[PDB]
């Protein structure tokens, strides 16, 4: 990281005050102090000596997760601004519109070792919360690599073959010949050709049929039908890595950097990520992505869509003015009509745009933004919320390219200010939750290697189908990945397929899914058997390092920060951050839904305008009676729907809403 | 004027024909005014010879089949474009390549006429299976840069002759980047880092001096407008 | 394996250093104690001789003793015992 | 806009933390009285607003708003000022309604605003009021945004709040594309000398303008040159009339700080491309050209004020004199014989401004210093040395010295013999780290200043001046900054709508004398009635050639730029135009701070805070949680003991660093031993 | 939280502390018991192998 | 408009307004 | 096949202070790089002369007013930062400006010493009335590029001297375009058309000759030295 030379001269003052007395530049410490304070021209040759290989901690408030403090090595940069690397900005959540950062100087040998080994910027690529790479390319680098590695059909100098009177004229002896051709006007970078690569490892499907027994590629030739741009991408990736040949989205690059973090050492991933950012900036500046008002194409049939839905709304308003339906019913009917109009103009705008538009390439490459904002750019703003929170039934039919009128802009200001006030109050509320979570869970640290318990939770892990062998559960990478087995897995009399104590990575999960077993008992921290703290094998793999957790990690603070950091992006019986605050404070919810105490038959009775539910057991015994459930709380579907004439399970929920955790602890136990 | 420093060209030698050069320190910003020109004049201005057009007997109707050998014509073509050959007759001079019987044909089976020479006789081109005689005729000539497939404008004299692409450049792949050495004492200078790979006809040290000659003969067209004009002078060795 | 030539702080690489210790905390205390021994050598050297030995690798011109300690660890020249 | 501000907090009003979500939102009765756009951004949204343009305050304290009453569907001109109570009793039409030459609406149904805030659609007989204009809902600062109705309200809020933070440049060029609110927000703000009565200019000079009225007497207007503002910026004031001109009553006679020919000019017109260039304009950063540093396009003048006072102490009197205790004769070169510096002397960080020396009474020296006095032969000099030196990081010339004295009957407080203030000028260029911003809420600091040779130039060889990023345009929904990029090209070069066979269909509703325009013509798009999207596309197709016949910008608005660094053209065309950018008051020189060792506090010995003192950066709670989650015990213990509180560890670490030894083990923090005393003073036997 | 009513019933019970979490070692200026602050990591003895002390 | 020494700045305004902007510091 | 013929440079003179240069024939793909390598040396490294520091009689610094004139001192600085002046000697020479009485102080009232000259007698500097007297000397130096104001503290000058920024660059605007013929029988060439415009200090062919001299001096280092 760059450092201003004035800030580094005042920061490193006793070190330069020592070194310019070890060199004969001052008589003593007092003349050295005067020479530094006067900024005499000899001290800049000494500051580069005393600054080399001396790391500094950079920190940006607020420090949401533990990656908001990172150590860098410095290098003197003229000016008065700290030059940050463009890849760590995801970790700091820093934008360059005027943000400030603090610089600290570690003095002792222990603090220098901790800055050089523990908190270096290139040792922390992945996140401890999820495991995804946080130093992946983003906004400009993604569209640079997307313009590089895409394939345009019918481009310049494609693979022709029209043999019969002339040869194919799409082959190349090497990527060097293709680069020499593209330096003339003959080849485009995004044109499909057939190079002959002698230094890139082929994919497994091609190397298996070409060499098989030893498919090494330092010097053996194979022909590849790709673009030139995918060759210039794959030259950035390491030597043993197989050739990819895909259009680089953001999910594809996340997969590539995740595989590099799994299989390759930690110093290879950092250099690869640096090469990717260099090629990404160089191709984003050639990509030709500019915004003009001639690029904001309006849909050519917006007017007839709005006329048809305005006719439907006019019939609804005529039925309301006649007297057929009341106030709230015509409000809901207008809301439904204009929601359908919004989605239909969204489909028309989506199908009108070319696939190489500069506004739609930024969305489709996963660089930034989403589609709905583009639908508010060209098209229709849609419905606008109230200060109360309800919907205005008007709605805003103009776009931000056609420009809004006076009244539609004044309506839009309601939600546009309510969102800003809610953002301020929400980031006020999230820090209190992070503080309470750190305070309740600071003594959960790793204490020993293995406590050798045999208890463990079970994982859902890819339910059957209807016949159907086994489709995956959607959330496997958050509940079953990076754990340890409590029991040996066994197929249908089979053998031990995955033995006890393995890391449950990707090939073990695919082997368990091939073996046809859909449930796995997994060792966890809820059942750990140590006295103080947890054990290493009960905790599992630490998500940041990629291997097993060490025996001093304060995993309680990491666990509190991983929940406290994304709380600002939680907008919203409750659904947003008050729901998390209600669950972690173990309060009784306002939409409290009753649960059953025992199996049996439910007598559902109406009465004095709320409800009555009495469960009668099958054993039997004393019946259970819940009297007053208000009419706003609708009953609860699973299996027709609940009503009467029904069989109840033990801990079955009876209404929709939120069951309080005290009753389910009292009835169904801690597990 | 006076430069008040001096750049130095100092070669670092990698593998046999892949040297890497550095030029430091240039006053800002002179890395880009000379690095791109040096790369382009390395690539497109050194003379050299290559193969332009080949003809194989009994190959007219289907241009991916040779009777008796393993490779189709779209592989024997690109095994011939990577054939480094220096010629002296500035005119098309033809060579022949004929071989019978089973065995692996190399580049040293070619018969060079007076003047031309093949600088890698151990380059494999085809593998004759059994009892199939291959007879190729090559055309070697000089030029520069890579000039693509010139179409057969003879229109009737050449029946089975096919034209291939021409890699006339003795260099193959040149890349450059600059840096920012010594921002305080030397006050934000540059450092141009060339990286030139050659084929084995000439060294990457001899290929840098030829483009230096063709460039100092090229900016001398502008210097011969007013001789006693004042520009930045460097100084002697 | 084969990566590149690393520059600056990240040389020697932290992957070929963690083959020598148990975890990355022991590397911190290892390098810290070895650098304190080298710094105690460079001072009781401008007086009588003493027992704190080092450096065992030929250093640079102005090399910090922590980097000298890391290059001694990387070349398998020291040993340690955890408490 | 610091006047005309309606704040809700204060004495007798609500608080900042005890304020709910109800007062912060925009009520529907805010239309025409308070602006929904302009409000602060921090923890004050909704609590501070500003009045509208046409609003007016009742004798009781309520806020009125004008309306045109319409009788029998015919809009009259009897302008009534309604309050918010009786606005709801009637219905109020919309300003952009098709009145047909008498007062009659063209369409039989009008848009309208009902009682509860509902937006109906009512036939044209129940309508009894109309707005007097569009832009009536909007404030003074918000009405100076061209193309307001293409921006989202968050970005329009930021654009209205970043116009009152711009600095006054030294040249102050008028905007090439604006609204109609520049000329009226300058002569009413009062920072422009306006001729009182109609006269004829007799004598002009940079200090004064004497005009001669038609009836006898003259009047001299005294311009204030280089006055310090409240925030450090310059208040220069120059005339714009010559020595023979005839003026009228109300005519602007001298420009102000941010004015040009009587209208507001906050920034400059700069050629902008919207390409992303090499990752230097990455995530809101802005790169510039070096032309703006060479030609002083964004240079400002900043004036600082330093004050010292000689008082009467308990031991005598503090004296301001050149006779200073032990100091070199080289650091006394600029001071005159009576203390203070000379006007024109260039100072830097550490130089003495006012030589002041205070009596010290008594102390006894160490034996080493008493030996050092006896060797060299120097007296004890019992008076102290408390001079006035400039603070760390500042420099510049010296404009003026204002000295008040007790001996010359000046009004000074009790026990103050002398009081001297020194003003220091500084001409700041633009630098990387400074904060620029546009009008449409776009902003960002300078990340790079390229030389003029490697900067994307057009076919003329004209390089561009700034290079903004693409990826900040679509997701922030402020594409009005594209539209003024287009019109700003047209107004740079001028159009000529060729109506040689007929006026074309796009220009059917244009006025006359917009059919053609000379180059560098200033135009004006008002707020909610401006250039349509179908007329920028017409003016872009006639964009008159520069010097040779050469249209540099095609009908899409994009141009073909060469590369200044490699040479070959960019493969696709790039939007170029002229944007109006402003230099904000978030400069780098006021923000950079560093501290090795400075002043410590009183009760607990932790360091101070802020750039006014020295102050250390606060390593608070969440940073401690991050360092604990890392596992770095030693860096946390070093940051919390021997850098803040360990009083004998602080000087021991400094000694060990200077002599080159190892950093010692930390002791106990001296803020923990204060806690044991405050717990023992609560009658708790903490042992 | 609630410093008064925690401090006033810690004093009635004569409740003692043992300094085992990493919030009190932060307060008193000691090393926290996590990471490089535990005994098995900070009680490492480092000495040159003999061959090297041997070869020097 | 209605200021005697104003620069001639052309307007895109399609409407006229009956009431002009008041004396902005009258609050 | 190599075209063995050397490229020739020819010139068209359009006005007195700008011209065009046609260089032909080049290799295909070599027009843009040659034109840009000439532009980047023309726009940065052509030596000229500019006024370094001025000193007026009645003033002490840059932020004041002169009695009688219409502009303040910083406006006279910004008006003097557009002078074009071609010196001929190494030492800093001084030129004088004395005017008394009402009128318009232009740039044609500067009396220069032997060797230097002023190339725009129509530049307006200030305007005076009957109470005004403008007496100012200027220091004309020789250099290249652009260097900001050398501080008074970093020199030996007294209170009166005012450092001014200096722009030693005679050239104003440089562009090009190529004519890539490239016929489809592979006899291809380029045609570079440079367009140079200078600020009346040196002719365009005297601006191109020094850029050619700098590039001949620098590209010769990559010759058989190594
Ligand atoms: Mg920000
Ligand atoms: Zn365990």
């Amino acid at each position: 990281c760059g450092l201003p030379k004035l800030m580094a001269l005042e920061l490193f003052k006793p070190f330069v005050m020592k070194r310019l007395v070890d060199l004969n530049h001052a008589q003593n410490i007092k003349s050295a102090k005067r020479m530094v304070e006067r900024q005499r021209p000899q001290v800049w040759d000494v500051l580069e000596e005393v600054i080399a290989e001396h790391p500094v901690l950079l920190n940006r408030a607020p420090t949401l997760h533990r990656l908001g403090i990172q150590a860098f090595e410095p290098m003197l940069v003229e000016g008065k601004a700290i030059q940050l690397h463009p890849l760590v900005c995801e970790a700091f959540n820093a934008d360059f519109d005027g943000d400030q950062m603090a610089v600290h100087l570690p003095l002792s040998a222990e603090a220098q070792a901790e800055a050089r080994i523990l908190m270096l910027s290139s040792n922390n690529i992945l996140s401890p919360a999820s495991g995804r790479p946080l130093a992946m390319p983003r906004l400009d680098m993604v569209t640079g690599l997307y313009y590089l590695t895409t394939e345009v059909p019918g481009d310049t100098g494609e693979y022709q073959p029209a043999s019969g009177d002339h040869p194919e004229t799409g082959v190349y002896s090497s990527p060097a010949e293709a680069i020499m051709a593209a330096d003339r006007g003959v080849l485009s970078v995004r044109a499909k050709i057939k190079v002959r690569l002698t230094q890139l490892r082929p994919p497994v499907e091609i190397e298996a049929e070409l060499f098989g027994h030893s498919g090494w590629q330092p010097g053996d030739a194979w022909m590849a039908e790709t673009t030139l741009g995918r060759v210039m991408f794959n030259e950035l990736l390491p030597l043993g890595y197989p050739f990819v040949n895909k259009q680089m989205h953001k999910k594809v690059q996340a997969a590539i950097i995740n595989d590099l973090a799994e299989r390759y050492p930690m110093i290879v991933v950092a250099q690869t990520v640096d090469k990717l950012k260099d090629a990404g900036f160089y191709w984003a500046t050639r990509s030709g992505v500019t915004v003009s008002m001639a690029d904001v194409l309006v849909p050519p049939r917006k007017k007839e869509i709005l006329d048809h839905y305005e006719e439907r709304a006019d019939k609804v308003e005529k039925q309301f003015q006649r007297g057929a339906l009341n106030h709230d019913e015509r409000n809901e009917a207008l809301v439904e009509i204009w929601k359908e109009a919004t989605d239909e103009v969204g489909q028309a705008l989506r199908e009108h745009y070319p696939d190489d538009n500069p506004i739609i390439t930024i969305v489709d490459s996963g660089a930034t933004g989403n589609f709905t904002q583009t639908r508010t750019l060209a098209g229709m703003k849609g419905l606008v919320t109230n200060p109360k929170g309800e919907f205005i039934p008007r709605p805003v039919k103009s776009s931000f390219r056609e420009g809004l009128t006076v009244l539609e802009y004044f309506i839009n200001t309601h939600g546009a200010r309510k969102g800003l006030a809610d953002t301020a109050l929400r980031t006020a509320d999230s820090g209190y939750l992070t503080r309470r979570l750190v305070d309740v869970s600071q003594d959960v640290i790793v204490r020993e290697h293995d406590c050798q318990t045999e208890r463990g939770i079970v994982v859902e892990l890819a339910e059957r189908a209807p016949d159907g062998t086994l489709i995956r559960d959607p959330y496997i990478e958050t509940s079953a990945y990076a754990r340890t087995l409590g029991t040996d897995a066994v197929d249908e009399a089979g053998n031990v397929i995955v033995e006890r104590g393995q890391d449950l990575g990707d090939p073990e999960i695919d082997a368990l899914l091939a073996a046809g077993i859909t449930q796995v008992k997994v060792r966890s921290v809820l059942t750990c058997a140590t006295s103080t703290g947890v054990c290493a094998t009960c905790y599992g793999r630490s998500m940041a390092t990629g291997k097993l957790v060490d025996i001093g990690e304060a995993v309680g603070i990491v666990a509190a920060q991983s929940i406290g950091e994304p709380g600002t992006q939680l907008t919203m019986i409750t659904g947003g951050l008050p729901r998390v605050q209600e669950l972690f404070e173990a309060r009784v919810p306002r939409g409290k839904a009753p649960i059953a105490d025992v199996t049996g038959r439910v007598r559902l009775e109406d009465g004095e305008r709320f409800y009555k539910i009495t469960i009668v057991p099958d054993d039997g015994g004393e019946e259970v009676v819940y009297d007053k459930i208000s009419k706003r709380q609708r009953l609860r579907v699973f299996k027709r729907v609940l009503s009467d004439g029904d069989h109840v399970e033990v801990g079955q929920q009876l209404m929709e809403g939120s069951a309080d955790p005290h009753e389910v602890l009292r009835v169904q136990g801690p597990r | 004027m006076l430069i008040s420093q001096r750049p130095t060209l100092s070669e670092d030698v990698l593998t046999d024909n892949r040297s890497q050069f550095v030029i430091e320190p240039l006053e800002p910003g002179f890395g880009y005014t000379l690095g791109n020109s040096l790369r382009r004049t390395l690539l497109s201005s050194i003379p050299g010879a290559a193969v332009t057009s080949i003809r194989i007997d009994g190959v007219l109707h289907e241009f991916t089949t040779v009777p008796g050998v393993k490779e189709d014509v779209t592989e024997i073509i690109l095994n011939l474009k990577s054939l480094v050959v220096s010629s002296e007759e500035d005119e098309p001079v033809t060579m022949y390549l004929r071989k019978q019987g089973p065995g692996e044909v190399t580049a040293g089976d070619i018969v060079p006429p007076a003047g031309v020479t093949v600088h890698n006789p151990g380059m494999h081109i085809a593998t004759l299976n059994d009892k199939g005689k291959l007879e190729v005729e090559l055309v070697v000539e000089r030029g520069r840069g890579y000039v693509p497939a010139v179409q057969n404008r003879a229109s009737g004299a050449e029946i089975g002759r096919i034209p291939v692409d021409s890699i006339y450049s003795p260099v193959l792949k040149v890349t450059y980047k600059v840096d920012a050495t010594r921002v305080e004492q030397r006050t934000d200078f540059d450092k141009l880092i060339l990286d030139v790979e050659t084929k084995n006809s000439i060294s990457p040290r001899d290929a840098l001096a030829s483009a230096g000659k063709t460039l100092v003969e090229l900016f001398g067209l502008a210097r011969e407008l007013n001789v006693e004009a004042e520009g930045i002078e460097i100084g002697p060795s | 394996g084969g990566y590149d030539t690393p520059l600056g702080i990240t040389n020697p690489p932290i992957d070929e250093l963690l083959d020598r210790v148990s975890s990355k905390y022991a590397l911190v205390i290892y390098a810290a104690k070895r650098a304190r021994q080298i710094n105690d050598y460079y001072n009781q050297l401008g007086e009588g001789i003493l027992e704190y030995v080092g450096p065992l690798v030929e250093p640079g011109l102005q090399e910090k003793p922590l980097s000298i300690a890391l290059r001694e660890i990387h070349a398998d020249l020291l040993e340690h015992t955890e408490g | 806009t610091h006047k005309r501000r309606l704040s809700a907090l204060g004495p007798g009003g609500l608080s900042r933390e005890r304020a709910g979500l109800e007062v912060r939102d925009v009520h529907p009765s805010h239309y025409g009285r308070m602006c929904p756009i302009e409000t602060p951004e921090g923890p004050n949204i909704g609590l501070i607003g500003s009045l509208s343009v046409y609003a007016r305050v009742n004798p009781f304290g309520f806020i009125e708003t004008p309306y045109r009453k319409v009788v029998d569907g015919v809009v009259s001109d009897e302008i009534v000022y309604l309050t918010a109570d009786e606005e709801d009793r009637h219905v109020v039409a919309q300003a952009n309604s098709p009145i047909d030459a008498d007062g009659r609406f063209v369409e039989p149904r009008v848009l309208v605003r009902r009682k509860a805030g509902e937006v109906e659609y009512v036939p044209s007989s129940e309508v009894d009021y109309m707005d007097v204009s569009p832009r009536q809902m909007v404030s003074v600062a918000t009405a100076m945004i061209p193309f307001l109705e293409h921006d989202d309200a968050n970005r329009a809020l930021m654009g209205a709040n970043m116009q009152r933070q711009a600095v006054p440049l030294v040249r102050s060029e008028a905007p090439l594309v604006g609204t109609g609110m520049e000329l009226r927000a300058a002569i009413d703000a009062g920072d422009v000398v306006v001729a009182e009565e109609s006269g004829v200019i007799e004598e002009v000079s940079a200090d004064y303008i004497t005009v001669m009225h038609d009836n006898g007497t003259r009047r001299t207007y005294r311009m204030r040159k280089f006055a310090r503002s409240n925030h450090g910026t310059c208040a220069n004031q120059c005339p714009i009339v010559d020595a023979g001109d005839r003026v009228e009553a109300g005519q602007v006679i001298a420009d102000g700080p941010c004015t040009d020919d009587g209208e507001m000019a906050l920034g400059k017109n700069l050629l902008v491309a919207i390409m992303p260039w090499e990752g230097h304009n990455y995530e809101d950063a802005i790169i510039l050209s070096n032309r703006l540093v060479e030609e002083d396009v964004l240079t400002s003048i900043h004036i600082e004020e330093h004050e010292i006072d000689a008082r009467d102490t308990k031991l005598g009197a503090e004296e301001i004199t050149r006779d200073i205790p032990n100091i070199s004769d080289e650091v006394l070169a600029d001071l005159d014989e009576r203390g203070i510096v000379r006007i024109g002397a260039e100072v830097r960080d550490g130089d003495i401004l006012v030589g002041k020396v205070t009596p010290k009474g008594e102390t006894e020296l160490t034996p080493e210093e008493r030996l050092l006095r006896a060797i060299f032969g120097e007296k004890a000099r019992e008076v102290r040395d408390t001079s006035l030196k400039v603070p760390h990081g500042e420099s510049g010339k010296v404009i003026g010295i204002r000295v008040f004295s007790r001996e010359d009957e000046d009004e000074l407080p009790a026990g103050v013999n002398e009081l001297v203030r020194v003003y220091v000028a500084q001409k700041r260029k633009i630098s990387d780290g400074d904060k620029l911003a546009g009008r449409h809420g776009n902003k960002g600091v300078i990340g790079k200043i390229l030389p003029v040779e490697d900067m994307p130039f057009l076919a003329d060889g004209t390089p561009v001046d700034i290079i903004l990023n693409t990826h900040g345009v679509p997701r922030r929904m402020n594409i009005g900054q594209i539209l003024e990029t287009h019109l700003g090209w047209c107004a740079h070069s001028g159009w000529k709508v060729d109506a040689a066979k007929g006026v074309p269909d796009w220009a059917a509703r244009l006025p006359d004398e917009l059919l053609e325009a000379q180059p560098n013509a200033i135009v004006s798009t008002p707020v909610f009635d401006g250039a349509q999207e179908a007329e920028l596309q017409g003016l872009l197709s006639c964009t008159l050639p520069n010097r040779d016949g050469d249209v540099l910008v095609d009908a899409d608005g994009k141009a073909m730029l060469f590369d200044g660094r490699s040479g070959e053209p960019f493969p696709y065309p790039v939007t170029v135009g002229y944007m109006y950018i402003m230099k904000l008051h978030h400069l780098v020189d006021d923000k950079i701070h560093a501290r090795s060792t400075g002043p410590y506090s009183m009760i607990t010995q932790q360091p101070l805070g802020g750039k006014a003192q020295f102050g250390g950066q606060r390593f608070g709670e969440m940073e401690c949680w991050a360092m604990q989650a890392y596992g770095a015990a030693y860096t946390l213990q070093e940051l919390l003991t021997i850098k803040s509180d360990d009083t004998v560890g602080r000087v021991k670490v400094y000694e060990a660093i200077v002599k080159g030894e190892n950093i010692p083990e930390p002791g106990i923090p001296e803020s923990f031993k204060v806690l044991l005393k405050e717990l023992q003073s609560l009658c708790l036997n903490v042992e | 939280q609630e410093t008064t009513r925690v401090l006033t019933d810690a004093a009635i019970n004569c409740r003692s502390d043992k300094l085992n979490g990493l919030k009190e070692n932060v307060i008193i200026g000691k090393l926290i018991p996590a990471g490089t602050g535990i005994n098995r990591y900070r009680n490492i003895a480092v000495q040159p192998t003999e061959e090297a002390r041997a070869a020097a | 408009n209605s200021v005697p020494g104003a620069p001639n700045r052309v307007s895109f305004a399609k409407l006229r307004e009956p009431l002009e902007v008041p004396g902005l510091l009258d609050v």
